[PDB]
């Protein structure tokens, strides 16, 4: 693997003290998020990353039962088509066999979006079928 | 005009007559040694006390009612104080639990 | 005399058996809740 | 024993315990059953299946050539549980646990 240069100087960095748009509980699965949040910042875009997220998930319903465990990011090529930021966490994650946690950071990146975006996200808890009627 | 509850996280693990809970990212957080409840329906909920805050955000919570009712992923309010009981003359000549209830 | 020793040596050995069991468990105890960190390392570059 | 395919390779030795890594693609050991750890490319050693741990490490009992065993050596999976030879063809015979005379 041939990591970008800006993506190697951050990732040596203290980037986990740094100000971020809200003061989340440090855990395994908010360090990548952050470092995924910092490595965005920099650029601007922040919608590239649920790209990625969103291309994650698809491939992964396709993928065999149980494929964070033998997985080979490298090899798979549906991570191929991702942004760097987001397939240098992959590695990340695959060293140190915590992919199973892919479903998890991603929430919380979309959190800091959301928060430095300033946009306020309800969840409408409906029975199965009722996302029709979202109304009241 | 709504009775707001206070959704704190989510149940993560169950070990017979304790429970661990994950907090969902960017909400109020829950105070040691307080009162919660599990939703294990729209109308029904089980009472849980604070035993532990973790660092990585996981709460050690200890069941009193409803167990068998608890189930993975379900819902967590909390109520933000204390455990606090009836009392009075009006108890005597009654049997209850340690939560008041007759 | 015999059945008093043969008392208090097998009460010495349990002894000695449990202490260091308690101690072994705590240790166990502190070494599960105990949780390793990311990796800060060039993992790439290896 | 008969063997089917590598399965891992041998990464701890505690004595008479060990551990192994999954080979690539985790082909998977069944439970409780016998393996076959390559110490020589024909001496091979037997060992018991007895923990499948979720990252894919497999727990091994070592039953013979244990000090041969080395941490890097390729194990096979034999797929079966211990069987020995029985019947009246053993008698009079000094035998291991494993049937081997």
């Amino acid at each position: 693997y041939t990591p970008p240069e800006g993506l190697k100087k951050l990732y040596a960095s203290d980037f986990e003290n740094s100000k971020y748009p809200l003061n989340i509980v440090p855990s395994d699965s908010v360090l990548f998020a952050k470092f995924l949040y910092k490595a965005a910042e920099e650029k601007g875009n922040f919608d590239n990353i649920l790209s990625d997220f969103q291309k994650i998930a698809a491939a992964a319903s396709k993928l065999p039962i149980f494929w964070e465990r033998t997985a080979v990011v490298e090899k798979i090529p549906e991570f191929k088509q991702l942004s760097e930021p987001t397939f240098f966490t992959l590695v990340w994650m695959q060293n140190n066999g915590m992919l199973e946690l892919i479903q998890e950071v991603a929430e919380v990146y979309e959190t800091f979006v959301n928060a430095k975006q300033k946009k306020a996200v309800a969840k409408i808890f409906v029975a199965p079928g009722g996302e029709k009627n979202v109304e009241e | 005009f709504f009775k707001t509850t206070e959704m704190i996280g989510y149940v993560h693990s169950i070990d017979g007559t304790i429970a661990t809970l994950i907090p969902a990212p960017g909400n109020p957080g829950v105070a040691y040694n307080t009162i919660i409840q599990i939703q294990v329906s729209p109308t029904t909920f089980a009472a849980g006390l604070v035993f532990n805050l973790e660092k990585d955000g996981r709460i050690g919570i200890i069941l009193m009612d409803n167990i068998t009712e608890v189930q993975s992923g379900q819902k967590v309010m909390a109520t933000g104080q204390l455990l606090h009981i009836p009392v009075g003359a009006g108890v005597l000549g009654k049997v209850v639990n340690p939560l008041g209830h007759e | 005399q015999q059945r008093t020793s043969s008392l208090y040596n097998k009460t010495r050995q349990f002894g000695i058996t449990a202490a260091l069991i308690e101690i072994l468990s705590a240790m166990s105890s502190l070494e599960g809740n105990a949780m390793k960190g990311v990796r800060r390392n060039k993992f790439w570059e290896g």
